[PDB]
Formats: C-alpha cells, sequence, structure tokens
C-alpha cells in the first residue's frame, strides 16, 4: 500500500515491478475515459464501434477469408466448374473495403472522436487537479486525509445520479453543468 | 504455412481450369479466379511485410515487459521513445501504429479485465498485461488499492486467498 516505501536490491532483483500509483497523467487518462462512457452513450458506442472496427470488422474480414479459403480446399467436382467461390470473392472484397472505410473513419477520429476528447479534456486536467490538491491537503491538517475512492464517488455522483442533467440533452450544456456540479 | 498451402492450392485451381480449357465460361472463370490471385499476392506481401516487422515489435514488447514496471507513464513512453529511435538508427524493422497495450493483450482478455473493475487507463491496461505474463512473482504498488480489487475479481474463479504478512497464519 506504501507507494513511497525503498526494497533493498535483492527484492527489486527476485521480483518484477508493476507501479500502480496514479499521476496527473494517469488521472487524467481515467477520468476523461470515465465520462466519454458515461457522457454520450452514443458517441461512447461510436468509441465501441472503433473498437469494433479492429476487433470484429478486422475479424469478420479474416474469418470470411478463411471461410472462403476452407470452400475452395473442398475441391468437389474434379473437372467440373465448381469454382463458384466468386461470390465469397465479393463478399470479400465488400469486408477489405468497409475495413479501409474504417481506417478512414479513424482518421475521422483525428477529427471527431478527438473532439470528444478534447472538449472533456478540460475536465480531467481540472478534476486531477482537484485531486492532487486533496491529496497535498493533508499537509495543513492530519485529519484532511481523503483517498482515491473518496474522489471517484464524487466523480460518479457527479456523472450519475445527478438531478442537473435529467432535462439537459445537448453535449456542451451538459459539459458546463457536469463541470460545475 | 496454412497461406502457403492455399497459395499452390490457387495453382491447383489453375490446373484444373487449364484442363478444362484444353470456352468463354472456362475463360471467365480463369480471369475472375486471376483476380482471386492477385488479392492473395497482395494478402501475402503485407502478410510477409508483418512477418519482417514481428522482429521488433517482440523486442520492444519483451523490452517494455520486462523493464518499466516501476516506472510513471511519462518514463515509461520515454523509455519506449528511446528504443524505437534506436531500432530506427539499426533499420530494425518495428511497426508503429500498434499500441503496447494491444499486441500482448486479446479482446477477450480485455473484456474480462474490464469485467474485473479495471480503471481503463492505458497504463493500468499495461500493468495488467505485465501480471498476465510475467516470469517473476510480481509485486503491486497500489496506494489507490484499485489493483488488489482488479486481482480478486480476475482470480475469484481459482478461489484466490487474501494474507498478509504480519498474519501469524501466513506460513499455513
Amino acid at each position: 500500500r506504501d507507494p513511497t516505501v525503498e526494497f533493498p536490491p535483492d527484492l527489486c532483483s527476485r521480483v518484477t515491478f508493476v507501479n500502480f500509483t496514479v499521476t496527473r497523467s494517469s488521472l487524467q487518462s481515467q477520468c476523461l475515459n470515465e465520462v466519454l462512457k458515461a457522457e454520450r452513450p452514443d458517441v461512447d458506442e461510436k468509441r465501441s464501434d472503433l473498437l469494433k472496427l479492429q476487433g470484429e470488422f478486422q475479424l469478420r474480414l479474416r474469418q470470411l477469408e478463411k471461410s472462403l479459403l476452407q470452400a475452395l480446399n473442398e475441391v468437389k467436382g474434379r473437372i467440373l466448374d465448381d469454382d463458384t467461390i466468386i461470390t465469397t470473392l465479393e463478399n470479400l472484397k465488400r469486408e477489405a473495403a468497409e475495413v479501409t472505410r474504417k481506417v478512414e473513419e479513424t482518421d475521422i477520429v483525428m477529427q471527431e472522436v478527438e473532439t470528444v476528447s478534447q472538449q472533456y479534456l478540460p475536465l480531467s486536467t481540472a478534476c486531477s487537479s482537484i485531486y492532487f490538491t486533496m491529496e497535498s491537503l493533508k499537509q495543513i491538517h492530519f485529519l484532511y486525509q481523503y483517498s482515491l475512492q473518496f474522489f471517484l464517488d464524487i466523480y460518479h455522483n457527479v456523472l450519475y445520479e445527478n438531478p442537473n442533467l435529467k432535462g439537459v440533452t445537448d453535449h456542451t450544456q451538459r459539459l458546463s453543468i457536469i463541470t460545475k456540479d | 504455412m496454412h497461406l502457403n498451402v492455399g497459395l499452390r492450392k490457387i495453382k491447383e485451381t489453375v490446373d484444373q481450369v487449364e484442363e478444362l480449357r484444353r470456352v468463354n465460361r472456362s475463360t471467365a472463370l480463369l480471369k475472375s479466379l486471376s483476380a482471386e490471385r492477385e488479392r492473395w499476392e497482395k494478402t501475402s506481401e503485407t502478410f510477409k511485410n508483418q512477418m519482417s516487422t514481428i522482429a521488433g515489435d517482440c523486442l520492444l514488447s519483451a523490452a517494455f515487459i520486462a523493464y518499466a514496471g516501476y516506472f510513471d507513464q511519462q518514463m515509461r513512453q520515454n523509455l519506449f521513445t528511446t528504443w524505437s529511435h534506436h531500432l530506427q538508427q539499426a533499420n530494425i524493422q518495428f511497426r508503429t501504429d500498434i499500441a503496447r497495450t494491444e499486441y500482448l493483450s486479446n479482446a477477450d482478455e480485455r473484456l474480462r479485465w474490464q469485467a474485473s473493475s479495471l480503471p481503463a487507463d492505458d497504463l493500468c491496461t499495461e500493468n495488467a498485461i505485465m501480471l498476465k505474463r510475467f516470469n517473476r512473482y510480481p509485486l503491486i504498488i497500489d496506494p489507490s488499492g484499485q489493483a488488489t480489487e482488479f486481482i480478486m475479481n480476475e482470480y475469484k474463479d481459482r478461489k484466490i486467498t487474501r494474507t498478509s504478512f504480519l498474519d501469524d497464519a501466513f506460513r499455513k
């Protein structure tokens, strides 16, 4: 639990380290992802589709490739015209064009999803500063001891269960309200 | 090996078409199969391309897994950048578009980690990847405490147990 403890060299040799301490960039990105998934659920599904164009659309492309491969591996009807693999070729071309257009859509992500990230970028930096002000708050008094789970509880109670967001649907107004809350 | 077996399979289909021709229907079949082989060879071109670049990606990934386990995000990025710059200097082909968080992790494992209450930060993703694949038993440094919850959620099915050094029942 102690992040500032010092270990003898033998311990550092026998085990590998997996650092989990939260930094300014770490909390910034964590809260950016939190607001990305919580806010703009349709655009959150758009970012999910960004993930899908790599994990499913590319997966569908490769699986249709191998399905075509196995279908033409049958080599049924010797001599006879059984090379009807052509429809699978058309489907393969459609899938490849879909994946290339999804790469172009990720180029649009360098325009549109990056916009969704940068609009919440001030929020992430601000809340990271909030948490590290809370951490640095422990100096002025021994009683001002706040954990990260507490700050995440405020973050969730602001994003979720917020009475000020029930009647607001526009992204910019929701962002202003969410920062104020 | 699968791709090469299919590559010669295409020549077997060409032989079948040649036997057929020895005629416009067979000609259309031949030309569309030629387009099929065009697809084959472009796929094999990019596919040998990742064959050429597989070594550098593995080198960088291994150096990142073994080292960089204590440093923060900024210093991990700095070490990765220096390593990549040196590999570029030595004319070693390493693919750059891939994220180190994506090469070493699979979609199913990432989804299980998300169900295991893992904070979506890429640094936490690197930590999870390192916890999955290791040679020395990891030492988790988590002042936040999220990592312990993630470990318990991930290894609940294996009935992972909590115990502390101060506890006398540790040895048992």
